[PDB]
């Protein structure tokens, strides 16, 4: 019941129409992320007050 | 050798973990997924608006 | 095929995203009553400025 | 010396995974991928792009945010420690004024 | 095996905490997009105030 | 009514079943006639036979991707995500910690956004009355404050 053709067919065009080459958008967001998110974490006792 | 393969292939699933998973996992979004698309668009539009 | 490759490429960056992202959630989640009270406060307060 | 599984064994252990593997999840998991991913391909890579961007410009003000959250330390915590002050000036300069 | 360990271990019991994460997920971004107008004034009105 | 050709085992007499049972209502008259649109048939051995050759044919191992499109998603999920359940545990959970917390102050939250954007809206073009005020401020302050008593 879950393989019905057309969910499965909609959910492979868009994937492949959301992940078609973004392995280095992706990498770039999580290494910005990680860095900024770090950055805001090492002054956790500074929000705290 | 089809009926060792299949054997072979089953005893590395454990139900037990699998089943915790998919739950889990259909827990996560068991009746919001046109809303997290929603949220998407929405995101997208605030993007577009800040950036 | 794209999954595979997506998180072929993707990997190696992801346990210092999700260290970060933990810290920086664990920072504000340990503390929720202190922000919703301050949420509330900053709303009176704001809502007294705004309005004059 | 060994044994080929039969197949009542096979289908044992694979009814075993369908039965406690939880697999009716699946067609709700499926289900609402589907909602999430229709009609909005185009507009979730473009999402990821302006994620990205929003992303890159916050770290190049990351320095900024953190100098700003220090001063900002500095001055509420002399805010605190005067606040018996501020109390006193709410409680007597309205009636004056 | 290696996989289903990976995802049992990291979706133990996070069904109630992952429908809330996304259920506040889409809540935020559709009131924030209901209110984009005042952060764009917010945005770009406060900086002459503050650089006074 | 849906007329339907049931194959019921391996080996059986084909039957055509009228699939909803009556429950009331109109009837099926005598010398109706049911059209494509509302009958079904088996599935037969020979369907089944093409679409487990094409499936295992088209989705499974090539000379180029030798463990085939399956086995090399599930080598990357394994390969790509082997120490990370303990760290995605704790972030998510962090997240959704964070998020619903905001979330229920979502409300004051944007009383505040839109009462700033009144009070900034007002406030944002005497910039430079506010520059003359402050130190019309200080010049005023000066000068009663020349010397010591």
């Amino acid at each position: 019941r879950s393989l019905e053709p057309e969910k499965v067919n909609t959910i492979a065009t868009s994937l492949i129409t959301i992940f078609q080459g973004q392995g280095g958008t992706i990498n770039d967001i999580l290494d910005q992320t990680a860095q900024l998110t770090a950055s805001l974490a090492d002054r956790d006792q500074a929000i705290g007050e | 050798t089809l009926f060792e393969t299949i054997t072979a292939i089953s005893e590395q699933v454990d139900p037990i973990k699998l089943n915790e998973t998919l739950t889990a996992a259909a827990q996560a979004l068991d009746g919001l997924g046109d809303k997290f698309g929603r949220s998407i668009v929405d995101g997208n539009a605030i993007l577009a608006d800040v950036n | 095929n794209v999954l595979s490759e997506t998180v072929d490429q993707t990997s190696p960056h992801l346990s210092a995203a999700l260290d970060g992202v933990a810290r920086f959630s664990e920072t504000i989640g340990k503390r929720d009553e202190d922000v919703k009270k301050l949420l509330a406060s900053a709303n009176k307060v704001a809502t007294v400025l705004g309005d004059r | 010396s060994s044994a080929y599984p039969t197949i009542e064994r096979t289908l044992a252990g694979i009814s075993g995974i369908l039965t406690g593997g939880g697999i009716p999840n699946i067609e709700v998991i499926q289900t609402e991928v589907f909602n999430i991913l229709n009609g909005r391909a185009d507009q979730i890579r473009e999402f990821l792009n302006q994620l990205d961007t929003f992303t890159d410009e916050l770290n190049q003000q990351r320095e900024e945010i953190t100098r700003a959250i220090d001063s900002t330390n500095r001055l509420l915590n002399i805010v605190s420690q005067r606040n018996d002050t501020l109390d006193r000036v709410l409680t007597e300069f309205p009636p004056l004024i | 095996g290696t996989l289903l360990d990976e995802a049992a271990t990291a979706f133990g019991g996070l069904g109630p905490s992952l429908q809330r994460l996304v259920d506040s997920t889409q809540a935020i971004a559709g009131d924030f997009r209901a209110n984009i107008d005042p952060v764009n004034d917010i945005i770009e009105n406060s900086g002459p105030i503050i650089d006074s | 009514a849906t007329a339907s050709i049931l194959n019921p085992s391996l080996v059986a007499s084909r039957v055509i079943q009228l699939s909803p049972p009556y429950t009331g209502g109109p009837t099926l008259r005598d010398g109706a006639v049911l059209d494509v649109d509302r009958t079904q048939v088996p599935i037969e051995y020979d369907e089944v036979r093409n679409q487990v050759t094409r499936l295992l044919a088209d989705l499974g191992p090539t000379p180029e991707q030798p463990k085939g499109p399956f086995g090399d998603i599930i080598e990357s999920f394994a390969d790509g995500f082997a120490g990370k359940g303990e760290q995605l545990n704790r972030t998510l959970r962090g997240l959704s910690d964070a998020l619903t917390a905001l979330n229920e102050g979502r409300g004051d939250f944007f009383a505040v956004v839109k009462s700033l954007a009144l009070f900034v809206n007002a406030l944002h073009r005497s910039d430079q009355q506010f520059v003359a005020l402050n130190n019309d401020l200080a010049q005023f302050t000066n000068s009663f404050t020349n010397t010591d008593q």
